[PDB]
């Protein structure tokens, strides 16, 4: 997260830069650089880091019918 | 970002809300020291699982706050974690979509 | 200061279009010897049927009717 | 002959000074922009988390 605000303060920095001097024409090549990042970035925020936790959920999961099992404590008591 | 209108900043805003999601004290979780892999190289037992769960380590349920919000592993305490002055029934702390 | 892994910083003045290009082009002495108005009112004046044909030069860039009509002497 | 077919630079001289007022409205926006962004990474960082906003934000 930090990284992406870093990202987002360079790309302002930039267009500002480009706005005041835009003579700068290997700008776009850090774009291509932009792609090993995006490596990373296949990675990023949305919807692949929660399954290694689902790990331990696993375990909790097993817990859950130990829940169910508490239920079926009831049977005992009955 | 080169052609925006209200359609486009409103189809951002959802994007971003979509991607990315009076008190709201944000509980700031630190790195707990009971780990597995760079915490203490141990397997998960009970100590561990009781630390995250009852005191506030977010290892594997989460680091309870004040105010009574009970994060645990799969509490869908409602909470005022976010930015804003809707205390709903929030998710659950691993949240796994 | 820069610590490991900071980007290169760009030129001081390179290039730029966004100085005042309006004075480095010596427009003011046309704008001083036009007096927009200053291009519009030079459109069809110079400075401050024979007619029809002169004011078609500044414009784009029968005959014994015209004649009859051209009755001068020397004044 | 492209000069000589009844023109002028007056029309260039107007979309030069065109360019440069959405240049300076450009930087302008673009500065508003920055200091909304330092005034958000500001707040957040007096929020969750100053060390690594601060760091990003000083020095980046």
């Amino acid at each position: 997260r930090k990284l992406n605000m870093s990202i987002l303060i360079n790309f302002l920095d930039l267009l500002d830069i480009l706005i005041r001097s835009p003579g700068s024409i290997k700008r776009e090549e850090k774009l291509e650089d932009l792609k090993l990042l995006f490596v990373h970035v296949h990675h990023l925020i949305n919807e692949y880091r929660p399954h290694q936790a689902r790990e331990t959920l696993r375990v909790m999961m097993e817990v859950q019918k130990r829940q169910r099992l508490e239920t079926a404590e009831r049977f005992q008591k009955h | 970002l080169s052609r925006n209108e209200i359609i486009q900043s409103y189809l951002s805003r959802q994007s971003s809300l979509l991607s990315s999601s009076a008190r709201q004290p944000h509980v700031l979780l630190p790195l707990p020291t009971p780990t597995d892999l760079p915490g203490l190289t141990r397997e998960v037992t009970q100590d561990d699982l009781d630390r995250i769960q009852a005191q506030q380590w977010p290892g594997v349920n989460g680091c309870e706050d004040t105010q009574g919000n009970w994060y645990d592993w799969t509490q869908c305490i409602s909470l005022d974690p976010h930015g804003d002055d809707g205390r709903l029934n929030i998710l659950p702390y691993v949240c796994l979509d | 200061g820069p610590f490991y892994l900071m980007r290169e910083l760009p030129g001081s003045t390179e290039l730029t279009g966004s100085t005042n290009l309006i004075t480095h082009y010596n427009l003011e002495q046309a704008y001083n010897k036009f007096c927009d108005l200053p291009g519009m009112i030079d459109l069809p004046g110079s400075h401050d049927l024979r007619s029809l044909i002169e004011k078609p030069p500044i414009l784009g860039g029968g005959t014994m009717l015209s004649g009859f009509r051209l009755h001068t002497g020397p004044l | 002959e492209y000069i000589d077919q009844g023109r002028n630079p007056q029309l260039y001289t107007k979309e030069c000074l065109e360019r440069a007022l959405a240049k300076n409205e450009q930087v302008k926006g673009k500065i508003d922009t920055m200091k909304k962004f330092k005034s958000l990474l500001i707040q957040e960082l007096s929020k969750v988390f100053p060390e690594d906003m601060a760091k990003y934000r000083s020095i980046r």
